């Protein structure tokens, strides 16, 4: 029948949310991606509203954890059983962290019988041998040995991350089942047009210790994921031409390629932080063919 | 967003055999569940057989043993081989695709029916 | 045209605290004044009170810190979410995303030094009922566990986690001196036999025995949707229907007023029992004197 | 969503005075900025006056002292009293409303221009 028109939310870069961590977006970055594998499992959705990988709709439940917790005796560590069918054809529980690193946050527990509440500094290492979210359990190191009760509802809320810039590695996927392979992964992403690179929506993660690599790049904003999921407009071409427009003056600053699979590319060469007006937004104009040459932007 | 094309129906008499085919058209091939259901006179829709991308099959107790579902993920095409067809099997047969989108709440996508 | 997004209750986010919604509640509201300043938005996409669009930037705090010597407390001067200054000339009650209730909010204060990349994080709390909680003047105070670590002229973020609270009592945005200004109006049922419909979450607790119930008038996703679509209200009331997608059966109906709140036909407190896959659906525009069918 | 209706145009001769009015229509009255802009033949559109619901006024440096903006919250109406008019004030004067919605990013809401000669 008649096609539903395609659209992108009218929002500036600083009004949208990063889809790989529950923080706002900060800038637009571009750089070569051949030296590393870009395969995030969050913020993955096709343009017609089909979620991929471990991507869901709620922007708060990113890198969060929920369940019941058992103390590892002799340590300040605790094991959380996740609340989960391992049979769903997904790489890991929805919202699982899709990068290797040490995430700091708060473990909060509630005791049902009377309403007691508890909170403690927790950390989870996604590259740890005891990080098996696909199997239904993860490990947190806390600051207590007796405070968290058994089989009480416990929530992990993330905050940030803990040789300089050797951690966290954002382009290295965790092993969801352990050390002895991942399944149902979203495809890796690379620009298949000469002179084109990926355009990353970049945020700065909060740091809690040391000298961490606080850059976090996502292919699609969370608001874009929610919008694509809602509208479910079919892709009439393989790539959709988006133009960055100034709403006051109407001047176009640059144009980009929005691929139907769910990533953006620009015509540039080299690492570059895009300088844009604070009120600029992305506007959809047309569906372009496979031979479309983007006008390059400095 | 997703189109479905059925073929291969018809009518046989007790002891006959048939084979249904359903080809899917997605902009990007997804991990989905493709299956066959059927609807009888004055009777509601019931399951015949479903198959996943990984290969998990679920058959209905009525057709378990006689009917066989098969899948080709490269072509996104599902097949249903119906052997030893008996009068209790005359119905309209629908092909269904269910993936991780909004339409999943409402049952997914459907074919024409035979 | 007008519409609401097809989402279940448990898939949406509370607009007054960055946490997922949990249930639907309804009850009498005569014994308290319902005037929240977050999660307020007209149906044609006009934000009211201290409401903005980011669902993660609710109850967060950004700026620079100064140490109160002899204590573990710190004083943060506020910057807008774009790292610009908070301009108190803005005709808003307080910086967008400000907590709109009295209580102690626990969380983490994180700081980064620009020159070398040193980072620190510390347990912090902010009391919205305190004398030094004056966001409208561009200043808040934080109770920390350190007296030495946080530096000056360095960007600092406060991310909330939970409470240690009077949910329907607004803070004094400029302190105990002045009154609050440009408040979103209080809502109440103006039709007989009707009650308000609250989207209810349970706030995390980190100490003590706090009352963790938090009700919002609109889910944050509804706010984003109304802001994006900008559909003009053709009537005083928008008739919504909660529908089960499996069967198509209507569970109940409710009235979405153009100012931004929902009412149901009920009498007495009740936590609504709903199917997990149900969603709200817009059907038509009806007048204010439309009698809803009783809600189970 | 928002409707604006202006009135008060005409022709004066140098040294004269006139008054424009603009009434707004909203389904729910908002905290907003009501103002006047103007565009001259072959010229860019420029600001002449704004006022908020709280009363904050902003004037263009060319019209300070001669032009006076006024507001009525109860009637949701903005008035512009222009005294000591110049031949350089011949232009189309537009009424503008800006509230906290998406449209505000594209310049707010506009009324039908009013010619001033």
């Amino acid at each position: 029948s008649r096609t539903k028109p395609f659209s992108v939310p009218v929002l500036t870069v600083e009004e949208m949310t990063n889809s790989r961590f529950p923080i706002p977006l900060e800038k637009l970055f571009t750089g070569p991606s051949s030296a590393f594998v870009v395969q995030p499992q969050n913020g993955r959705c096709t343009t017609d509203g089909v979620l991929l990988g471990t991507t869901q709709l709620s922007p708060v439940n990113i890198c969060t954890f929920r369940g019941d917790v058992t103390h590892i005796t002799g340590s300040r560590n605790y094991t959380m059983n996740l609340a989960y069918d391992p049979t769903e054809e997904i790489p890991a529980p929805l919202g699982t962290p899709d990068f290797v690193g040490k995430i700091q946050g708060v473990l909060t527990q509630t005791t049902r019988t009377d309403g007691s509440t508890r909170g403690h500094k927790a950390t989870v290492y996604t590259g740890s041998a005891d990080f098996a979210p696909k199997l239904g359990r993860v490990q947190f190191e806390t600051d207590t040995d007796r405070d968290f009760e058994a089989n009480q509802n416990t929530k992990f809320t993330p905050v940030g991350v803990i040789t300089h810039r050797n951690e966290p590695q954002q382009w290295v996927l965790p092993s969801y089942s352990g050390r002895n392979h991942n399944v149902h992964l979203a495809p890796a992403v690379a620009p298949t047009f000469p002179g084109e690179q990926l355009l990353f929506f970049r945020s700065t993660m909060p740091g809690c210790s040391g000298y961490p690599n606080m850059d976090l790049d996502c292919l699609l904003p969370q608001e874009w994921v929610q919008y694509f999921y809602q509208e479910a407009a079919p892709a009439q071409s393989d790539v959709a031409l988006l133009r960055f427009v100034n709403p006051d003056t109407g001047r176009v600053l640059f144009e980009c390629k929005l691929h139907k699979s769910g990533y953006v590319t620009v015509a540039h060469t080299g690492q570059h932080d895009l300088v844009i007006p604070p009120n600029g937004y992305f506007r959809f104009d047309s569906w372009v063919n496979q031979f479309y040459t983007l006008a390059p932007m400095g | 967003q997703v189109k479905l094309q059925q073929s291969g129906g018809g009518l046989v008499q007790p002891g006959g055999s048939l084979r249904l085919s359903c080809a899917a058209s997605e902009s990007t091939i997804s991990i989905n569940t493709l299956g066959w259901y059927r609807q009888a006179p004055g009777n509601q829709r019931e399951l015949v057989a479903t198959i996943t991308t990984g290969g998990t099959t679920n058959y209905a107790d009525s057709v378990k043993g006689r009917f066989t579902i098969s899948r080709d993920n490269a072509k996104n095409t599902v097949y249903l081989q119906m052997n030893n067809l008996e009068p209790g099997d005359t119905a309209v047969y629908y092909c269904n695709l269910k993936r991780r989108d909004l339409q999943s709440r409402f049952g997914g996508y459907w074919g024409q029916g035979t």
